[PDB]
RNA sequence: AAACUCCAGUUGACACAAAAUAGACUACGAAAGUGGCUUUAACAUAUCUGAACACACAAUAGCUAAGACCCAAACUGGGAUUAGAUACCCCACUAUGCUUAGCCCUAAACCUCAACAGUUAAAUCAACAAAACUGCUCGCCAGAACACUACGAGCCACAGCUUAAAACUCAAAG
């Protein structure tokens, strides 16, 4: 199916960041993937201190990778990311654009519950 | 119709030949998914 | 400009300076308000111990330590040992819902120290370790 | 017979059903600027549908997105990002007074 | 087992899909789909092979074929998840509900009862 | 209470009676004790408001049917 | 621990008014639920007891929210008697 | 509803479990 | 009634005008009611669509001197 | 009081454990049960009822074997209280709670309200509770106690579970 790889790389120079992206995208194609796009969200400060591969990170580059791949290729790709030191954190999720949103009409009011107790004189 | 639309997009997919070029271009652009909303249900995208 | 209750962020420069110092350089007063005691420790921005005081170190014993008198007495003793080192403005960090949670803050004001901010660092786990069983008393 | 009799008709004056601010919009876990509009500036706690004003179907989407962005490295847990403190307030809660 | 290169049940019929790019044919195949799309094809084969009118799906014959494809799905899921007691109950009930279908079919149309038992490899066993 | 004055005047003008005040228990069923043994009860009762001030039927509606007095009501 | 310090549950003092700040801080924790959560986490509240309390707190909210809706609906009839004497 | 009918069964079971431990 | 659909739209497009109702007067005609009479009278002519028939009705009143301020 | 005082506080590093807020939502599952994140697989039946001759499941506790261990904690020890305290209160620590592979098969397993279909009118209706009824089917109960017992039989169960009586006694029990 269609997946999305939320990748958080390490704060590195451009020469090293390009080698990691290519190194990471070649691993997807080796597992039967069909890459579709490579979006960059920019380098920002992490919401919290992340510790990975005996390194304390405070900044990182956010990159997205939309691609198509079989179901059996996800688990094999999650292991590859773990070994890569440059990758601080990487997770795969089903692409949000392959989930049609049912049209909504509006809020339906709920009337108070009635006939919960017998109409007797207590 | 979906197949036809797909047959057009496949041209833009990354390939081993154009992999290096796409990486460099991505490092030059930026995608912004951040946008707020008001009480009137109106989107307010940041001016950046 | 206006006044905001949100503290200045280190990343963003601010115009609020206390005696020519930034919000980050201000020393910190860590208060641990327990149910039977109240410990106070003042430190600098570089985590350097300046003063330490507690209800026990001031002469109170057993149940008399879990009161607002012993907490205030400990705040005055910690504000007198830090004022000798050039401490005027501090950032309070309380941890716990004990009796001397507010009374200890008063003793710091009665020793010549000014409180610019108040931070709550009470430890709440998001689940964590299973506490002890309920009492029948 | 008579023509002044009423007719079997649906209410014309009935008003359209109300909608939440997010009705018809897509909630994504990368839009931290929108997700921070529904958390406490001080504790990072998620607000309820009686404060956010959202419907049940959309309040569940904001929650699942916040919990996903918090553990992925997009959003902080204990506090609200100071950068999004000056955003339009859509929640019905007043702390100071 | 349908090969992975097989196209989806929906896209095989559309015209013009015979001459398209190889990448577009690999995205519309069973390789880039989940387990439930391969079962929609397994059912299609049995209907043409066995049932006289594949189009009719509410007939007793088709229900047996639709249910026998689910039974095989549960056995492949239980071969890897032995401690999944939930799907082990759906299997034992599905085997009992198919037997109740084969009973009513053997009582109404014995000519087709033999065809289904042969096509699907089923052996009706009289209960003790 | 809004129309208590209007009704009391009408009864006086038409030479009839009115009871717009709090209805004490036994005005009809126990009348002989309250007033006297030779008292004469009404032959017709007219209810301009069948409810009391708590939105419940007036006790006279039930007490009149006990004493076999016909009632007219709005 | 891994988050930035002095950004959460932090309040600034206005004109050395510590009391007004502490009341504000203690009101933010109360509205968010931390205060009560910290008090129940002192001793372990077993599931059965925690399910009895949530059901008790939810039935009290309903009753307390419907009575107040009736008080504000009848507060209009708290005026003086317009038919004084009848 | 009282638990007087449960209290009779409570002692019966307790004395029986205590008698088996003895024999 | 059939004219309730007409009234619902008038109130949405224009809303109650400055003129205040006089419920005491039995033979009182409101600005909206006047709009209904014209709207229906023009329907007798043969127009079978609401949009055009609705638009033409407002123009007639403006010619008669009525004030029709739309919500916009 | 005892205990601790290679203790406490600030900061940094740091889990085979447990899963704030959302949840004022009321969803999933046959029930038990299920509320941190992601992915894979996946939630029987085109009439209903239907197995205490079978089959598959079944909280917690517990047994067997090998591991993990922050915290909690039966047992035990110590301190205190007490006429005594084998308890209520305080401290410490163990089985155990977790993982893996098997067994055990119980509960106030109770929403003490069976499944399918249907009704709101008439006598609505002992009382209380969560209003009163029709059709069909299965299961179950026939005074209290003896008895969640004895004998027999079956079971990886051996101080066990399931099924389950009688004699004597009472004129009440409920
Ligand atoms: S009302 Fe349509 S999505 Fe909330
Ligand atoms: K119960
Ligand atoms: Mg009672
Ligand atoms: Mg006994
Ligand atoms: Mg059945
Ligand atoms: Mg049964
Ligand atoms: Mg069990
Ligand atoms: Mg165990
Ligand atoms: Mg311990
Ligand atoms: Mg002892
Ligand atoms: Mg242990
Ligand atoms: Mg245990
Ligand atoms: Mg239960
Ligand atoms: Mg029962
Ligand atoms: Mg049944
Ligand atoms: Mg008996
Ligand atoms: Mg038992
Ligand atoms: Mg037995
Ligand atoms: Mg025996």
């Amino acid at each position: 199916p269609r997946y999305e790889l939320a990748l958080i790389l390490k704060a590195m120079q451009r020469p090293e960041t390009a080698a990691t992206l290519k190194r990471t995208i070649e691993a997807l194609m080796d597992r039967g993937a069909i890459v579709r796009d490579l979006e960059n969200l920019g380098e920002r400060a992490l919401p919290y201190r992340i510790s990975a591969h005996s390194q304390q990170h405070n900044r990182g580059g956010y990159f997205l990778v939309d691609f198509y791949a079989p179901t059996a290729a996800v688990e094999s790709m999650v292991e590859h990311l773990s070994r890569d030191i440059d990758v601080i954190r990487g997770n795969i999720v089903k692409h949000p654009l392959t989930q049609e949103l049912k049209e909504c009409e509006g809020i339906v009011p709920v009337p108070l519950a009635e006939k919960l107790y017998s109409t007797k004189k207590r | 119709r979906e197949v036809l639309q797909l047959q057009e997009e496949v041209k833009n997919f990354i390939t081993r030949e154009n992999l290096e070029a796409r990486v460099e271009a991505a490092l030059d652009s930026r995608k912004n998914y951040n946008w707020a909303i008001t009480r009137e249900g109106l989107v307010v995208r940041p001016q950046r | 400009t206006k006044f905001s209750i949100y503290p200045p962020i280190p990343g963003e420069e601010s115009s609020l300076r206390w005696a020519g110092k930034k919000f980050e350089e201000i020393p910190i007063a860590h208060i641990k308000a327990s149910h039977n005691n109240t410990q106070i420790q003042v430190v600098s921005a570089s985590n350097e111990p300046l003063a330490f005081a507690s209800c026990g170190t001031e002469g109170f014993r057993n149940a008399k330590k879990g009161t607002g008198i012993a907490a205030q007495t400990a705040g005055i003793a910690a504000a007198a040992r830090a004022k000798q080192k050039g401490v005027i403005h501090i950032r309070v960090v309380v941890k716990g819902l004990g009796p001397g949670r507010l009374s200890a803050m008063h003793g710091l004001i009665m020793g010549g120290l000014e409180v610019i901010s108040i931070t709550d660092n009470t430890p709440i786990p998001h689940x964590g370790c299973r506490p002890r069983k309920a009492r029948k008393l | 017979s008579n023509e002044d009799l009423p007719i079997s008709m649906e209410n014309p004056y009935k008003e359209p059903l109300k909608k939440c601010i997010l009705c018809g919009k897509h909630v994504d876990y990368k839009n931290v600027q929108l997700l921070s509009q529904f958390v406490s500036p001080f504790t990072g706690c998620i607000y309820g549908r009686h404060i956010t004003g959202l419907c049940g179907k959309k309040q569940k989407e904001i929650t699942k997105a916040i919990k996903r962005a918090q553990i992925m490295g997009f959003m902080p847990v204990t506090y609200k990002d100071p950068a999004y403190l000056k955003d339009p307030k859509v929640c019905n809660i007043r702390y100071r007074e | 087992d349908p090969p992975p290169s097989t196209l989806l049940k929906d896209y095989q019929n559309v015209p013009g899909i015979e001459k398209v790019d190889d990448v577009v044919k690999r995205l519309l195949s069973l390789e880039m789909a989940n387990k439930k799309e391969m079962l929609k094809i397994k059912q299609e084969q049995f209907m043409k092979k066995i049932v006289a009118n594949p189009e009719d799906t509410r007939s007793l014959e088709a229900r047996i074929i639709a249910l026998s494809v689910k039974i095989r799905s549960y056995e492949e899921h239980l071969e890897k998840h032995r401690k999944d007691k939930a799907h082990k109950r759906y299997l034992l009930m599905s085997i009992d509900q198919r037997k109740k279908m084969l009973k009513n079919l053997r009582n109404t149309n014995y000519d087709v009862f033999e065809k289904i038992c042969w096509g699907l490899g089923i052996e009706y066993t009289f209960p003790p | 209470r809004q129309f208590s004055y209007l009704i009391e005047n009408m009864a006086r003008d038409c030479g009839e009676y009115a009871h717009t005040r709090y209805f004490r228990g036994g005005m009809l069923t126990n009348a002989r004790l309250l007033f006297g043994p030779t008292v004469r009860l009404p032959d017709l009762i007219i209810f301009l408001h069948t409810l009391n001030n708590i939105f419940e039927p007036h006790v006279a509606v039930r007490d009149a049917a006990k004493m076999n007095i016909p009632t007219v009501g709005i | 621990a891994k988050h930035l310090k002095f950004i959460a549950r932090t309040v600034m003092v206005q004109e050395g008014n510590v009391e007004s700040a502490y009341r504000t801080l203690n009101r933010i924790l109360t509205m968010d639920g931390l205060i009560e959560d910290i008090k129940h986490r002192r001793y372990y509240e077993k599931p059965c007891r925690r399910r009895q309390r949530e059901s008790y707190e939810r039935c009290r909210r309903i009753y307390n929210m419907e009575m107040a809706r009736k008080i504000n609906f009848l507060m209009r009839k708290n005026r003086a008697d317009p038919w004084q004497g009848c | 509803k009282n638990v007087l009918k449960i209290r009779r069964r409570k002692m019966n079971h307790h004395k029986y479990r205590k008698l088996v431990k003895k024999t | 009634y059939h004219e309730d659909r007409i009234r619902a739209k008038f109130y949405s497009v224009y809303g109650s005008g400055q003129r205040a109702f006089d419920l005491f007067n039995p033979n009182f005609k409101s600005t909206c009611q006047r709009f209904v009479e014209k709207y229906t009278e023009l329907q007798k002519l043969g127009e079978t669509d609401e949009e055009k028939l609705f638009v033409e009705t407002g123009k007639a009143l403006l010619a008669e001197g009525v004030i029709l301020r739309r919500v916009g």
